[PDB]
């Protein structure tokens, strides 16, 4: 098994790592 | 009562250069760059002269000190409008923070994962569907009531995922995964909700008033130091840059006292290292968080 989160590598949809702001459902 | 002010003897320039600084254990490389060290050495002198202010009754409120905070960090801002318009407001009760935990957030998914308080549960995904994660629920306990605080999550059935992430890329289009993965990657952490705010601020207006006495043993006033930063930390009050304003008020409030609080050690992210754990395990670490080696 992969390390913990190298499950998402070279995915051009990988999240960028900083704080992120959304609606409340 | 006025305090003694900033100490004259002053930290040595090479830690100076270091106040602020988020030295990952796995890439200290950008603490040790010019740009960096020019703002650290630029925070620690903000750090001073509110020191000056607060031991002359000049800064009242934890609000106007993080004013004093947040005032500094912007000038030091070379992005736009959207970004100067984050660092410059508090979240509000309408929204959700999230980090996902990628770079330079990679470290941290061992210690969700080693975490002596770290639960095993099930985190139900309209896309990967069900998913192991090791969780870590940070609370704060306070006039006896519990808040929640920040989500540690690390999806650990992890080759599943990469068979299943790329699955689902081709059809939504990278377009809308990273939509979902923006809000919902396995790994992440889920922040202090913004509806405790409120109250988390008066408490540390409370916390504040006390510290700025001038009875306050050299123990106390530290327990003192270390709780705010905690509470600050970890509420992240500010849509951006909570790490460094909270590290900013605590170091303002000791030069106060005449305190000169050095760097923080390498690999101790002081604002992730209050955000993974309780309020008086980090009341208790926080001294040897701190490099105090001669
Ligand atoms: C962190 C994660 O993201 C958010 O931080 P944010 O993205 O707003 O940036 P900073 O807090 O200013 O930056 C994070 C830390 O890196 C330091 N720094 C930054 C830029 C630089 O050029 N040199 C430096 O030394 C800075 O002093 C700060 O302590 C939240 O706050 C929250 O703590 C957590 O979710």
């Amino acid at each position: 098994a992969p390390k913990f989160g190298d499950w998402d590598e070279n995915n051009p949809s990988s999240a960028d790592g900083y704080t992120h702001i959304f609606n409340k459902v | 009562r006025a305090l003694p002010g900033p100490s004259q003897r002053q930290l040595e320039v090479y830690d100076q250069c270091l106040i602020g600084a988020a030295r990952w254990p796995d890439d200290s490389s950008k603490s040790n760059t010019p740009e960096n060290r020019a703002y650290c050495q630029s925070m620690y002198n903000s750090i001073r002269s509110a020191g000056d202010e607060i031991s002359r009754g000049g800064i009242t409120s934890f609000e106007e000190l993080w004013g004093r905070a947040t005032e500094w960090r912007l000038s030091k801002l070379q992005r736009g409008e959207p970004l100067y318009s984050a660092f410059a407001s508090e979240r509000t009760s309408d929204t959700d923070a999230v980090t996902p935990l990628v770079k330079p957030y990679k470290s941290v998914l061992a210690r969700v994962v080693d975490h002596e308080d770290a639960h095993d549960e099930i985190m139900q995904d309209n896309l990967f569907g069900d998913l192991n994660v090791k969780v870590y629920r940070q609370t704060a306990y306070l006039h006896g009531n519990v808040i929640p605080l920040n989500t540690f999550r690390v999806a650990t059935d992890t080759e599943y995922l990469r068979d299943r992430v790329a699955h689902l890329r081709t059809e939504l289009g990278a377009k809308a995964l990273k939509q979902h993965l923006q809000r919902y990657n396995p790994d992440r952490i889920d922040h202090t909700n913004a509806s405790y705010l409120p109250i988390i601020k008066d408490h540390l207006n409370d916390l504040y008033r006390q510290a700025i006495s001038s009875d306050l043993s050299q123990a106390e006033l530290i327990s003192l130091i270390a709780r705010t930063h905690w509470w600050a930390a970890s509420a992240m009050p500010d849509q951006r840059g909570s790490a460094a304003k909270a590290e900013f008020a605590a170091r303002a409030i000791a030069s106060a006292h005449g305190i000169e609080l050095p760097p923080f050690r390498n690999g101790n992210v002081s604002d992730i290292e209050a955000m993974l754990s309780g309020e008086e395990e980090f009341v208790e670490k926080y001294r040897s968080l701190l490099d105090s080696d001669c």
